[PDB]
């Protein structure tokens, strides 16, 4: 076994932004979280009903307008979208808790 | 009326950004903010301060003038 081990050290999240502007590109993509809780945190399970609810889509779903996700159904309807994804990517002691999504450049706004 | 969208094409830009919430509203304030304004101040000098030291001149020399003419001596 023997000497020198380091313990996972926890991990500081910041709020902020990283723009990679790249209009060659055809479509914009986008991922948002907030800081999640860690792997071991019971409300892990209640966060996961809350994103569940929002939901994904893709443009290849069967239901445009009676999905039951509001985001879904309003995505499909007035075109919004051409995939979103809700997540929570755990790690010990801290989390990514959001979404990800693909759409026109014409669309972001709406979107988020 | 222009929308963002439609403005113009960028490409390869990265841009970084933190929250207000993570940062400080007067970051070296002084210490960085005094020297700024010092090098500002000697970008422009030459070109704001000649003429109106040419009017305060002008106003001086005026008021002065003006002043001593409504003085005789012999009549």
């Amino acid at each position: 076994d023997e000497d020198a081990v380091p313990t996972l050290s926890p991990c500081r999240f910041t709020g902020s932004q990283i723009c990679h502007r790249e209009d060659g590109l055809p479509l914009a993509h986008v991922a948002i979280a907030v800081e999640g809780p860690g792997w071991a945190h019971p409300d892990n399970v209640a966060l996961q009903v809350a994103n569940a609810i929002i939901g994904h889509y893709d443009c290849t779903y069967g239901g445009g307008a009676h999905l039951s996700s509001p985001l879904a159904s309003i995505a499909a309807t007035n075109k919004l979208c051409q995939s979103f994804q809700t997540f929570n990517i755990c790690y010990a002691d801290t989390g990514l808790l959001g979404a990800h999504f693909v759409c026109d450049h014409m669309s972001i706004d709406d979107m988020m | 009326g222009r929308q963002f969208g439609h403005l113009t094409r960028v490409r390869h830009v990265i841009t970084y950004s933190l929250s207000p919430f993570e940062q400080r509203a007067f970051p070296h304030y002084f210490s960085k903010g005094i020297p700024n304004v010092l090098r500002r101040t000697r970008a422009c000098i030459l070109r704001v301060a000649p003429p109106f030291v040419a009017f305060y001149l002008v106003y001086t020399w005026g008021t002065q003038e003006f002043e001593k003419s409504k003085r005789k001596n012999p009549a």
